[PDB]
């Protein structure tokens, strides 16, 4: 069949738990205090993705040279196929010329 | 601490010889003709007049229509408006209802 | 099934108002809210309470008015008919199904007071008749006669 | 003493200055202490409701990066050799048992790696967003102006019944100039408070703003706000980043 | 017929031309509407609380 | 489709025509909410539609509830004993005026 037969347990948000309450704070870092740092430099998370924007080809290549020393045997190897692919679809593929 | 107070305001059959006094209290006992002429250019006298108006009248200019409030006969116009304070249910349930129709209140 | 009463969204003034205004009746108020209330429910309403005035006098002037009155217009249209014939014939347009059939649609049983629901059609019918009987010291005899003729005739 | 507050900063000749009231937390009748004028430009511009969702919605989705990832059809493991060949059985034909088509198969388009969202709007923008901002809530009546954030007392209670008093509403932002320098009754109060938020000057932002129903500023940072925003318009193009020197900007 | 082929010759001409206008006055005239700030505002009453 | 449904024959209530018309509408049941775009619609209706139209019409008894719904209604029951309801839902006022306006004209 693939439908339900209950109510789900209702889900509450906290909308004014701290993370909600101050969200977005410091974003005007640049403009009201005298541009000692960029907002970008409020972005948390990978080396090669910090305030940097671009399509998987882009993001693959970034990886690969930034952290591509320091990641594990299979997994490179599995970037580098990733890659080759992605050079082949966007360069030689596709409806427009 | 006070008991939160109500917004409602019904404007006084005194406001016009009211607000005389109050300006010529804050401006001086010599006054000119027209005195609704009478500019509030000047921030501490505009300060004075509306403050003694605040204090008595239990309503306040609120702070969107200040800037508004350029000349005396603006603060004139400004008291003569009534606010009347009530919940929605209020004021449907006593609005000339006709006997058919039935209004209930689940909040 | 339960009475429409014992069911959200219910005033049964406000009703009774309507009830009323949908027939293009000026009605004693009083006097329709007294229509409604039957001798079984004033019984069953006492032993109830036990852990107001009957519709006799109404009820029985209705039909008495009614037979008169439906005897006046069927002689006048039928003159060629016998005592007999239209005796029968008023007698079913006081019947208790047809009588009922009218009251349901009309409402009467939404306003009506009884010990049990659904309505048996002897009260119904008894509560149809008071109905009438209200109308009539309501409005004399020819507005109600009117009132006849727009809803027993028409059967 | 009253309290009187002048524009420092040099106003449009066809432009006229706002005012609004300035009041005290030190009391619950202490509102209407002294009046003061504000900038027309940061506090009286365009209602421009399209700034402020741009502004909102790059607020939102800049810092925004994504971690979901699946494994396509050559990540998945094994899938090496022909199931079966093409021409002999009744079966479908098949290259692996890996594909899109298979269970337990790869994703065929699927969520890609580490994603990010990070772009940026104009600074002139962004700088216009907090000018709408303060021009809405001093519109709408949510906007207070204050001499000092100095509370009689620490006690939590005080604070949200004061709010009840004077018709703020659920939610206040309370803006001060400094983080350093903000007195210790407020951040007594303040802390253990949740829909009452105590940010420094620099903290503020549009996101917040919208968020909270009142808006509440101290003198010093009214004028430090005026200050900055006003900045924005009536400078030059860059030659390099603010950051380094120049001969008269900090 | 009626009138010969000399009579008729430029008749209708200036009806003919001045329609052509009427054309020419219709293409040349479109353009982008006008920017009312009306509705924009008016995107807010979809909040409108009873209370 | 007309065979994979069932049918009827014209007829009215108690040939309704014939000595005088009784609208047949008996009973009007608004469901709204104070809060919330869904009710939105519905809630103007209230505030100016409603009182009129019920004087308009003094046969049908209206019941406004004003409780929290997502979705508002209109239960509309007829002497006959049938019940209509109708989710008003996102509406403007002027075709939730045309819904209960074809509502009160039909048996
Ligand atoms: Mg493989
Ligand atoms: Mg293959
Ligand atoms: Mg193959
Ligand atoms: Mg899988």
């Amino acid at each position: 069949i693939g439908i339900r037969l209950t109510l789900p347990p209702p889900k509450v948000v906290d909308r004014w738990n701290e993370k909600r309450a101050m969200f977005g704070v410091y974003d005007n870092i640049g403009i009201l205090g005298n541009f000692e740092k960029h907002p970008k430099e409020l972005i948390r998370g990978p080396i090669w993705l910090r305030g940097w924007k671009g399509n998987e080809l882009q993001r693959c290549i970034r990886k690969r040279k930034m952290v591509g020393s320091r990641m594990f045997a299979d997994d490179l190897h599995n970037l580098n196929k990733r890659i080759r692919y992605l050079y082949k679809h966007f360069n030689r593929h596709g409806k427009f010329r | 601490c006070p008991p939160l107070r109500s917004r409602a305001y019904t404007p006084p059959e005194d406001l016009q010889s009211r607000l005389e006094s109050y300006v010529k209290e804050v401006f001086g006992s010599s006054l000119p003709s027209n005195w609704q002429d009478i500019s509030l250019e000047d921030s501490r006298l505009k300060f004075n007049l509306l403050a003694h108006l605040a204090d008595d009248l239990g309503h306040v200019v609120p702070n969107s229509r200040l800037h508004q409030m350029c000349r005396v006969r603006d603060v004139l116009d400004f008291y003569n408006v009534p606010i009347q304070d009530r919940s929605k249910f209020d004021e449907l349930s006593a609005s000339n209802l006709p006997p058919n129709l039935k209004i209930t209140w689940s909040y | 099934p339960v009475r429409r009463s014992e069911k959200p969204n219910w005033d049964y003034h406000a009703e009774i108002q309507a009830f009323g205004h949908r027939l293009q009746e000026n009605f004693s108020l009083d006097l329709l809210k007294t229509a409604f209330v039957n001798s079984c429910y004033i019984k069953s309403e006492e032993a109830k309470r036990q852990q107001l005035k009957s519709n006799q006098e109404l009820s029985e002037q209705g039909t008495s008015f009614s037979q008169t009155c439906l005897t006046q217009f069927l002689e006048d249209e039928y003159p060629d008919m016998p005592t007999e014939g239209i005796k029968n014939l008023v007698d079913f347009l006081t019947g208790e199904e047809v009588v009922c059939h009218v009251a349901r649609n009309l409402a009467v049983e939404q306003l009506t007071l009884s010990e049990e629901f659904p309505v048996p059609p002897a009260v119904l019918q008894q509560t149809f008749f008071a109905v009438i009987g209200a109308l009539l010291q309501s409005s004399g005899p020819e507005r109600t006669a009117l009132f006849i003729r727009d809803f027993l005739i028409t059967q | 003493e009253p309290v009187l507050r002048k524009v420092e900063l040099p106003v449009p000749t066809h432009r006229r200055p706002v005012q609004a009231w300035v009041e005290s937390l030190r009391g619950f009748e202490q509102e209407r202490v002294g009046l003061a004028d504000l900038h027309p430009d940061v506090f009286a511009t365009a209602p421009r409701l399209d700034i402020l969702h741009q502004v909102a919605m790059w607020q939102k989705n800049f810092k925004r990066i994504s971690y979901a990832k699946t494994k396509t059809r050559a990540e998945v493991r094994g899938g090496g050799r022909k199931p079966w060949p093409q021409k002999g059985t009744g079966r479908a034909r098949h290259g692996s048992i890996r594909s899109p088509l298979w269970r337990g198969g790869g994703v065929a388009h699927g969520p890609r790696g580490p994603t990010s969202y990070y772009y940026m709007l104009p600074m002139k923008v962004r700088a216009l967003g907090l000018k709408v901002a303060l021009t809405v809530k001093l519109a709408q009546d949510d906007l207070h102006i204050m001499d000092s954030l100095e509370l009689p007392t620490g006690d939590p209670q005080y604070l949200t019944e004061l709010a009840h008093y004077r018709r703020w509403g659920d939610s206040v932002l309370l803006v001060d100039l400094t983080h350093e320098e903000m007195p210790q009754s407020i951040v007594e109060a303040t802390s253990r408070l949740k829909t009452f938020n105590l940010i420094p000057a620099v903290g503020l932002n549009v996101h917040s703003m919208l968020k909270h129903q009142t808006l509440v500023l101290t003198l010093p940072t009214v004028a430090f706000l005026e200050d900055k925003l006003l900045w924005q318009d009536s400078r030059y193009r860059p030659l390099y980043p603010f950051s380094l020197p120049y001969s008269d900007f900090p | 017929p009626y009138m010969t082929r000399e009579q008729e010759r430029g008749h209708a001409a200036v009806r003919r031309r001045e329609a052509f206008e009427a054309i020419k006055a219709a293409a040349t005239s479109k353009f982008p509407p006008h920017r009312f700030i009306a509705d924009q505002l008016d995107h807010l009453n979809v909040t409108k609380k009873w209370s | 489709t007309a065979r994979g449904t069932p049918s009827r024959f014209l007829a009215s209530v108690l040939h309704n025509g014939l000595g005088r018309y009784v609208q047949q509408l008996q009973r009007l049941s608004f469901s709204v909410s104070r809060d919330g775009a869904s009710s939105r619609g519905a809630r103007e209706f209230v505030e100016r539609e409603v009182i009129d139209f019920a004087r308009r019409n003094p046969g049908v008894v209206i019941y406004v509830n004003s409780r929290p719904c997502c979705v508002p209604r209109v239960v509309a029951e007829y002497l006959n004993g049938a019940v209509r309801e109708e989710s008003i839902h996102c509406k403007s006022v002027e075709e939730i005026s045309t819904l209960v306006q074809k509502l009160a004209d039909q048996s």
